[PDB]
RNA sequence: AAGAACCUUACCAAAUCUUGACAUCCUCUAGAGAUAGAGGACAGGUGGUGCAUGGUUGUCGUCAGCUCGUGUCGUGAGAUGUUGGGUUAAGUCCCGCAACGAGCGCAACCCUUAAGCUUAGUUGCCAUCAUGGGCACUCUAAGUUGACUGCCGGUGACAAACCGGAGGAAGGUGGGGAUGACGUCAAAUCAUCAUGCCCCUUAUGAUUUGGGCUACACACGUGCUACAAUGGACAAUACAAAGGGCAGCGAAACCGCGAGGUCAAGCAAAUCCCAUAAAGUUGUUCUCAGUUCGGAUUGUAGUCUGCAACUCGACUACAUGAAGCUGGAAUCGCUAGUAAUCGUAGAUCAGCAUGCUACGGUGAAUACGU
């Protein structure tokens, strides 16, 4: 589990098919954006406080 | 999961982000740069009364504004410790300019400072009905149009967890143009985690 | 619905024959949302029939929707051990909805090839009180006769 | 089989 | 001596240019009966011309953009009629009784989440 | 002479643009009024639930507004205001000379 | 599969220990994991011990195997019937 | 789960490790490979209990509710207010009344849509002219107009409201969104995260190769493809929007029956590229047969990405030609530009979608009533 698997992902692995993203706040593999490096929990938990520039909700 | 985080209904509408800067590329570096430092004022100034931090960029240098409801403590006589943080952050891989201390006076009308004169009075084992009934009680005298409060969990040991909310005045959550504050906190104790949520209207 | 009532939607005439009984027959012919391939079938069966019979195209079609106009019909209630089918009289604008789908779904039930002429052999047989569509204002017209007894259970 | 292999490649 | 008018319908925008002349309608370098594929649309986009009773007096000269054949054959008819209350604005009593100066606001609807469409729910089984 | 304006909010992209175009109208030179260009909306729907509930989602977004400004007569003293850095910390200007 | 312009793929050590007894007396079974390498004509006569996950199961390479992979001939799943 | 060949990976077997794979303080050579030979204070756990928590979340349900102060009534529990005559989408409003007021909801303030008007004219637009030149037309987006039962008839004197009418682009909370009260279910989550209590600590921790989640007598939930003539096939020919794009979109040319290959302009993009929209329309044709329908299942020979498509990826060529003729008992969605069909586009992503979140073209049928 975590704190063993994240310190083997900040480590350049052999073949570059092998860079899975894995979020850089909490460590979660699992649903992770590239423009943010922030999974679906943390985008909503940070874009609510207001510390992610230019983001609001959408009501179109 | 019933209702909606009054900062979240109200950014864009009448609120403004605490990161006012622009990037297309380098957004994944320029964002996690800030979390990297914002979580360093959240253990460096843990024992002072800060309630916001902004992070404003221009031409490869930053401009921070800590809001520090208790200044004097944060600065030091003759600015002797407002710079001691400045040489502490420049090891965040740049020169990190312009720390700027603004002071809040009515210090009980802030959902972040109020929330924690409650949350730190429960880890010293006060009653949970007078820690809150005395901040609905300080904050209408100062002028609020309505305050509301709530603690939640294993209240006083009791092996079953409840939520105990006191309230006062008008706190119209659904109206959009009205500006309402809020902040969680959480006390940690011999029993687990408490949930202090404060909501101030004025 | 409970709150009241509403309008319908009022369609403007055909380019050619200058009735709204041939725009409301394409909407019975159209399907899946394709008014292209429904206006072959409806102008190629006024002139696939106009040959067969030497009067106008629109008086042998409009007598082909007035043998089919059911004048009575059955609606239902319950009793508590039976459920009786009452016979009610039909409004003057519902006889025009049913005649125009008792004529277009009694055409996919026909053994011709291309539905230019199923619709063409069904507007010329139905013009002589016969066949498919125009027994069905006769299926539907004994049931309002057999049930002539239960009329007092009406609304 | 053996011949097919060499033919496809070059061996 | 040409009149002017824009009419919209459903994401089509068509600019129409009434002139003095005889019955004929050109749209985007083409004769509209090459433009429009049904005889259903070329009957009512000259609906304005039979409400005011000036059946043949104008050559039309349209410019179109957006949409498909209905919404362009129908943004037009809101040009023919919003370029003819501009010639004799006192025509305006009767071209508005046939309901011809409405823009017709009925556009295409958002898709909603957890529904398969605007208004189409997924299939419900309870057990 | 071709310059570009960007920002996530429009409040400081006209407070900036039509603030300093008459920093060019100060001296002898006239500039095209700011031309708005097509702005973009990005949108990201995520799951509200920390666990098993699709069908309850939440949407957010982030825009970027764009603005055009071009002047028609540069002097030796109409680009020496190039470093008039007074734009309010969010905007991002594009100069290509 | 692989291509015309790429070759066959053999795992770089399944050849060296096979072209190391090029001219030798006998054939002892070769201890492998590389189920993924193709079979050349060179192997014809060998009996490799491939890996099906828990045991090295042996098969002897013949001349109708000469376009296949090493692990098409070693089951991974076990299923006797229901 | 918004991307399982390795990794992910939390399970399996072998090969291995002991202050540790992460904090803190003191080029050759054996090998499947990690790895080797050269040149202690302590970490840690995706272990346990969601019936010990905090945070977040569904649900009834956008349903019209859920109460409080102070007064009165009652021996008390409690009541009143909140009922009643009316009306409203609405405890929404009037009137009455031992209540008089107030809070949370309701509506409105927020977006995006449907008409305009000033400011502005590149990349957009092309009227008046032979793309030079223009800001008209329309587009882009800031400001600001606009919709309130204002007005006007007549049923109501409970008094609100209700039906109709005329200026209007739109008329009666315009259309759609965000917005989810008090509580209910000891609902879901200790596995994204944090954590009280209890466990393990030469392992229940750590590193590799390979296997597994892709297993198949079977029963269920969501979809997709069709059973053709309103169709197949193969030719000419039009008309959208909404979005993505740097060690990434990738044109024109050439080569290939085809997936695609080699060269390579331009574009950090209203300019350039992805990008043909497919339905549609004009035609030749086939003529009711498990068929030229339908495209499963296989053998073959290939193309791409990747250390590698063997277990176990998408595509294309040729051959193969499966059940299927419109569905038993019962069951589901949808009240308008919606249902139905038709195509495009995004996030995950080396590679892989019939799934999810979006987008526009064509576009019906019915609602008597209760
Ligand atoms: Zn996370």
């Amino acid at each position: 589990a975590k704190t063993s698997m994240v310190a083997k992902q900040q480590k350049k692995q052999k073949y570059a098919v092998r860079e899975y993203t894995r979020c850089e706040r909490c460590g979660r593999p699992h649903s992770v954006y590239r423009k943010f490096k922030l999974c679906r929990i943390c985008f909503r938990e940070l874009a609510y406080k207001g510390q992610i520039p230019g983001v609001r909700k959408a009501s179109w | 999961g019933q209702k909606i985080n009054p900062i979240g209904l109200r950014v864009g509408i009448i609120r403004d982000w605490e990161a006012k800067w622009y990037a297309e590329k380098d957004f994944a570096s320029l964002l996690h740069e800030d979390l990297k430092i914002r979580k360093f004022i959240d253990n460096e100034l843990k024992e002072a009364s800060v309630s916001h931090v902004e992070i404003e960029r221009a031409a490869n240098r930053i401009n921070i504004a800590i809001h520090t409801g208790k200044p004097g403590m944060v600065i030091g006589k003759g600015g002797s410790e407002i710079e001691k943080l400045r040489n502490k952050l420049n090891a965040l891989t740049d020169k990190k300019v312009h720390i700027n201390v603004i002071e809040i006076k009515k210090v009980d009308l802030d959902a972040r400072l109020v929330a924690e004169n409650i949350a730190r009075q429960l880890e010293n084992r006060a009653s949970f009905r007078r820690v809150q009934k005395q901040a609905i009680t300080r904050a209408m005298k100062l002028g609020a149009k309505g305050i509301k409060t709530q603690v939640s969990g294993r209240l006083g040991g009791a092996d079953i967890a409840r939520a105990e909310q006191y309230s006062e005045g008008t706190v119209p959550l659904h109206t959009l143009r009205a500006d309402i504050d809020y902040a969680h906190a959480e006390a940690d104790t011999t029993y687990g985690k408490l949930g202090v949520k404060v909501w101030i209207y004025r | 619905p409970r709150k009241g009532s509403v309008p319908k939607r009022d369609v403007l005439p055909d380019p050619i024959h200058n009735s709204k009984l041939v725009t409301k027959l394409i909407n019975k012919i159209m399907l899946d949302g394709k008014r292209g391939t429904a206006q072959r079938i409806l102008y190629s069966a006024f002139d696939l029939v106009e040959q067969r019979s030497g009067r106008d195209a629109l008086e042998v079609f409009e007598e082909a929707i007035n043998n089919i106009m059911p004048v009575l019909e059955v609606k239902a209630r319950r009793v508590g051990g039976s459920n009786y089918q009452v016979p009610v009289e039909v409004r003057p604008e519902r006889r025009t909805t049913l005649g125009l789908r008792w004529l277009v779904n009694y055409a996919r039930l026909r053994g011709e090839k291309t539905m230019e002429d199923r619709l063409a052999n069904e507007i010329l047989d139905a013009a002589n009180n016969t066949g498919g569509a125009v027994k069905k204002r006769e299926d539907t017209h004994k049931m309002a006769e057999a049930n002539k007894a239960f009329a007092h259970y009406r609304w | 089989r053996v011949e097919r292999f060499n033919k496809k490649f070059g061996l | 001596v040409e009149y002017r008018g824009t009419g919209r319908r459903k994401n089509s925008v068509a600019r129409v240019r009434l002139v003095p002349g005889e019955g004929n309608i050109t749209v985007n370098n083409r004769d509209v009966r090459e433009y429009l594929p049904f005889e259903s649309l070329i009957l009512d986009l000259n609906q304005p011309f039979d409400v005011t009773e000036t059946k043949g007096n104008y050559d039309v000269l349209v410019n179109v953009h957006g949409g498909g054949f209905t919404g362009q054959a129908q943004a037009i008819r809101h040009g023919i009629a919003r370029a003819l209350l501009e010639a004799d604005p006192e025509y305006r009593g009767s071209l508005k009784r046939a309901g011809l100066l409405t823009r017709d606001p009925r556009m295409k609807e958002r898709k909603k989440p957890g529904l398969k469409a605007a208004r189409r729910s997924p299939q419900f089984s309870k057990r | 002479i071709r310059i570009r304006l960007k920002a996530y909010d429009h409040r400081v992209i006209d407070q900036s643009a039509e603030k300093i175009v008459e920093t060019a109208k100060r001296s002898g030179a006239d500039v095209s009024g700011p031309i708005p260009l097509p702005t973009e909306k990005s949108v990201y729907t995520i799951i509200r639930a920390v666990h098993k509930y699709k069908d309850s989602r939440e949407q957010f977004e982030q825009r970027t507004h764009k603005r055009l400004i071009d002047i028609v007569n540069p002097t030796p003293k109409t680009v020496d205001a190039l470093m008039g850095l007074n734009l309010p910390s969010g905007v991002d200007i594009e100069i290509k000379l | 599969a692989r291509s015309i312009k790429k070759g066959p793929f053999v795992d770089e050590h399944l050849m060296k220990k096979v072209e190391a007894q090029e001219g030798s007396e006998k054939k002892q079974v070769i201890k492998t994991w590389s189920r993924r390498s193709t079979i050349f004509p060179n192997f014809i006569g060998h009996t490799f011990a491939v890996y099906d996950g828990r045991k090295h199961v042996p098969v002897y390479v013949t001349e109708d195997m000469v376009g296949h992979k090493l692990g098409e001939f070693a089951p991974t799943r076990t299923f006797k019937g229901h």
